[PDB]
């Protein structure tokens, strides 16, 4: 049952098998502490590399589950799936949003900004 | 005999069917320290039949009586909680909010996201 477990493992193979953890972050879904994982990955900075996980668990709308994608967005400045991802769900604030994208030097995502 | 040496599963089942909460009160009494090795057997053993909630709600009883505080009984409550026979709610969800209470823990969130 505890979970101490499942952090000193991935907090292992992130320091020794990533390659060998991606998958088991998939294995191990059900239950689960989501937000402490990813604050710790917010600290190891190596959430884009467990995307997949993420984009898997998208459903449960989580504002955990916001910020992360929309920082990976950031990052990728996508606005496609973006559109798709921000339509999906609504548990996040946009001000904070929009000052990104004020400046975001593509009024394509500077309509988005105008969008919400 | 038990405690002398065995996987006290059996044991279990000789409780799970003498349904005696004061045989419980003698098992439970924490002086003994291999009350842990036994708790941590019920915490999986007790939950394998799963027909009727009578020794479940005698066991529960020599919980609060005997008073398993938490770290102890929120166990119990959350693992019958998960994809069980009981989708039920026999005071199920309602002592788990009072265990909820008495924890104070950011689990209480998710808790009632899961809940209905």
């Amino acid at each position: 049952a505890n979970v101490e477990l499942y952090y000193r493992a991935i907090q292992f193979y992130l320091e020794f098998k990533p390659l060998l953890l991606n998958d088991l972050l998939m294995v191990l879904s059900p239950r689960l502490d989501h937000t402490r994982a990813v604050n710790y990955f917010s600290k190891v900075k190596q959430l884009p590399l467990v995307k997949p996980y993420l984009r898997s668990v998208q459903n449960h709308n989580n504002k955990s589950v916001n910020e992360s994608l929309n920082n990976l967005f950031i990052t990728e400045e996508d606005y496609q799936a973006l559109r798709t991802s921000i339509d999906a769900y609504d548990n996040f604030d946009n001000i904070s949003l929009a000052q990104r994208l004020e400046k975001h030097e593509l009024i394509e995502f500077r309509r988005i900004a105008a969008y919400l | 005999v038990c405690n002398e040496n065995s996987l006290f599963k059996s044991l279990s089942r000789y409780l799970v069917r003498r349904k005696d909460p004061e045989l419980w009160g003698s098992v439970l009494l924490e002086s003994n320290p291999y009350r842990r090795p036994l708790i941590d057997q019920v915490v999986q053993t007790a939950l394998s039949e799963t027909q009727d909630p009578e020794e479940v709600s005698v066991t529960v009883k020599a919980f609060m009586t005997a008073d398993l505080p938490n770290e102890l009984i929120e166990l119990l409550e959350k693992i019958v909680l998960d994809n069980s026979v009981f989708s039920e709610h026999r005071n199920l969800q309602n002592l788990l909010i009072l265990t909820a209470i008495k924890a104070d823990r950011t689990r209480v969130m998710e808790y009632i996201n899961r809940l209905d």
